[PDB]
């Protein structure tokens, strides 16, 4: 989705 | 006029249990017994440490002190370290990039971390080298509060990183806090990806159409990729390019460019985002599917384009413009805050949706905060000169440079430059 | 009707695509030359090995027993090129579990191992002693297609289960395919927690509202948590309990039994369920919080209950009567396939929700797989009798016993119980 999936 | 508490913001703490955590971390007041007359004591050691007036109370010259950004070493030693006072029996270090962070690709990092150890390297014997494979003599990484040595991180801002120094296990380990938002100091840092200008950097702000943005857009496309100017003035240089995340495409890998499927199932585990499960490399990767392991289908991310951070819009894009308690907004502002925080709605209007996020700020510059870390994996500890790359408390220097008492402190320790004729 | 593609499912084998993979795992037929006289050369050294008509060709006879739950191992040794004819050169073995199937409880699972190493023991001078941590002589673990060996698994049925012969290295080995309804051989198990039965199995049936329920419900219920009785006749007997899940409930750790929390955030990655990641002892775990870096918050899920299997019903129970392809099903049918496995809707309506399973069959015996594989990680092969314990093709045998084939192949080796 664009935001981006949460992690780092 | 108003001043408002956000819904979804991180509860600052009080001033009293910041000066408790504080004093407990960075000066040793007892965790548990660092009550009013054990902490005044205390209190003042940290206050003799920085410019401060060694009252010991809680003067907000002080707490405005424990309030700034800063390293995750402490100030005092160890009570005394009998057995210690590190160093590096041999001049030749090797390190190694045990894991990266989204902010920055792969390179940048890989090359910041090359750039803070030549700091050191320019004026001592000291010479570093990356390795790829076993243990290495500074092992660096990336993580979040507790990532496995009992000295964990506390969220976006507050303590950036810490290294252990000189020794065996994870002596010289540098560490670095994944929740900062990692630049190069001068805001958001994002490696462009094809379009006319595939390698540079997207520039913020970039003047697109008449208007200004600060980060990467989707504006004037309907496929919804995110692009940016690699320059200043788009209409004049026609240079731009595609903004990496993994929700719109893979880099490597065979998926061919499509993008990550959330969540993807590998082995036992359904992952919901990009991992390093099953790598050394600390190449975050993921499945282009619904299910890896049945079809091998897997991409790489690089990097990621941050829209806001924290807030509750999940990262969602800021909104222009954006209604705020009868007043339109264009741009990210403080408005309803305090702090100094610049946000922004994450939805048309905020007093219909109430969905918000801070706007990506100035960030903390890899290469100077590494070169620190660094300093202490050699062996070097706090300094007082608020000047001096080893001062505890970070500041930004567009053009950096190692301070006299820096020079100073890493020679007197492995001397200087060998003098070639 | 047709044969219909399903939503997540695999693709369809043909039976010749069929028959040339398993030549080619099971008999070492070449895989782009396995064919003609060689498929036919071939297909005979396995119609012999199964004792069927040594047709030479593709016949409902082989076929037929080419599609049966079998063991991933060959059948056709080498053990000439492949090293010296394995035997552990000492009776003090060693083995340990770094993985389990949410298809038992850690308990359950732990035990159907060592009864079934038990089993070699039991007759000869072999004694297995379970460690913790470090390298095992026999490390036992479940995973999925590519498992980290070369050799892959193959989603339900079909290879259950694979390991190597005794030696160093990956030797004696055992893992198994994690894709499989693991079970005690008569269907889905449950042991259930809390209630006033804690620590009993689910008793698939069990008659409740004058009704059978071949899997946990939450009938009956208001909160949503699933139960079961614990003996058939739930009025006769009023013990019962509830069914484990992630989505529930969790045990243990500090999250006080709160459900878990998809995704929740562990470091630089967004767990969707739970994971292992950062233990070494197998055991499941899940964040119950959103951050469980934020907020340390989190417990362990040590079985998942099962309504449903495989499919993108996730779990899901059935839903009947249910519509598909127009027509109306009341029962689990195997329309649309050519395997003619059973699997039902999730949803009153399949054509429009596209949700479904595959209802629960009898899976199969950990105890039993185990122990043939155990029977590879101690150095045998497998056996042309279909009573030995050692014959490929699995078969659920509620009495179990070692045949006379196992036993003196087990001994030969060394030697029987001093
Ligand atoms: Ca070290
Ligand atoms: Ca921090
Ligand atoms: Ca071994
Ligand atoms: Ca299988
Ligand atoms: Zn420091
Ligand atoms: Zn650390
Ligand atoms: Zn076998
Ligand atoms: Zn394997």
């Amino acid at each position: 989705g664009p935001a981006g999936p949460p992690g780092a | 006029s108003p001043i408002i508490k956000f819904p979804g913001d991180v509860a600052p703490k009080t001033d009293k249990e910041l000066a408790v955590q504080y004093l407990n971390t960075f000066y040793g007041c007892p965790k548990e017994s660092c009550n009013l007359f054990v902490l005044k004591d205390t209190l003042k050691k940290m206050q003799k440490f920085f410019g401060l007036p060694q009252t010991g109370d809680l003067d907000q010259n002080t707490i405005e002190t424990m309030r700034k950004p800063r390293c995750g070493n402490p100030d005092v030693a160890n009570y005394n370290f009998f057995p210690r006072k590190p160093k590096w029996d041999k001049n030749q270090i090797t390190y190694r990039i045990i894991g990266y962070t989204p902010d920055l690709d792969p390179e940048t990092v890989d090359d910041a971390f090359a750039r803070a150890f030549q700091v050191w390297s320019d004026v001592t014997p000291l010479r570093f080298s990356r390795i790829h494979d076993g243990e290495a003599d500074i092992m660096i990484n990336f993580g979040r509060w507790e990532h496995g040595d009992g000295y964990p991180f506390d969220g976006k801002d507050g303590l950036l990183a810490h290294a252990f120094a000189p020794g065996t296990g994870v002596g010289g380990d540098s560490h670095f806090d994944d929740d900062e938002l990692w630049t190069l100091g001068e805001g958001q840092v994002v490696r462009v990806k094809y379009g006319n200008a595939d390698g540079e950097y997207c520039k913020f702000p970039f003047l697109f159409n008449g208007k200004e943005y600060n980060s990467c857009t989707d504006t004037g496309r309907s496929d919804g990729f995110l692009w940016c100017s690699t320059t200043y003035n788009f209409e004049k240089d026609g240079k731009y390019g595609f903004c990496p995340h993994e929700a719109l495409f893979t880099m490597g890998g065979n998926a061919e460019g499509q993008p990550c499927k959330f969540p993807f199932r590998f082995q036992g585990t359904s992952y919901d985002s990009c991992t390093t499960e099953g790598r050394t490399d600390g190449y975050r990767w993921c499945g282009t599917t619904e299910d890896y392991d049945r079809d091998k289908k897997y991409g790489f991310c690089p990097e990621t384009a941050m829209s806001t951070v924290g807030g509750n819009s999940e990262g969602a894009p800021c909104v222009f413009p954006f209604t705020f308690l009868g007043n339109k907004y264009e741009s990210c502002t403080s408005a309803g805050r305090s702090d100094g925080k610049m946000w922004c709605a994450t939805t048309a209007n905020y007093d219909d949706d109430r969905k918000w996020g801070f706007c990506p700020d100035q960030g903390y510059s890899l290469f100077l905060v590494a070169a620190h870390q660094f300093g202490h994996a050699m062996g070097l500890e706090h300094s007082q000169d608020p000047g001096a790359l080893m001062a505890p408390i970070y500041t930004y220097t567009k053009n950096f440079r190692l301070s006299q008492d820096d020079i100073k402190g890493i020679q007197e320790l492995y001397g200087a430059s060998p003098d070639i004729d």
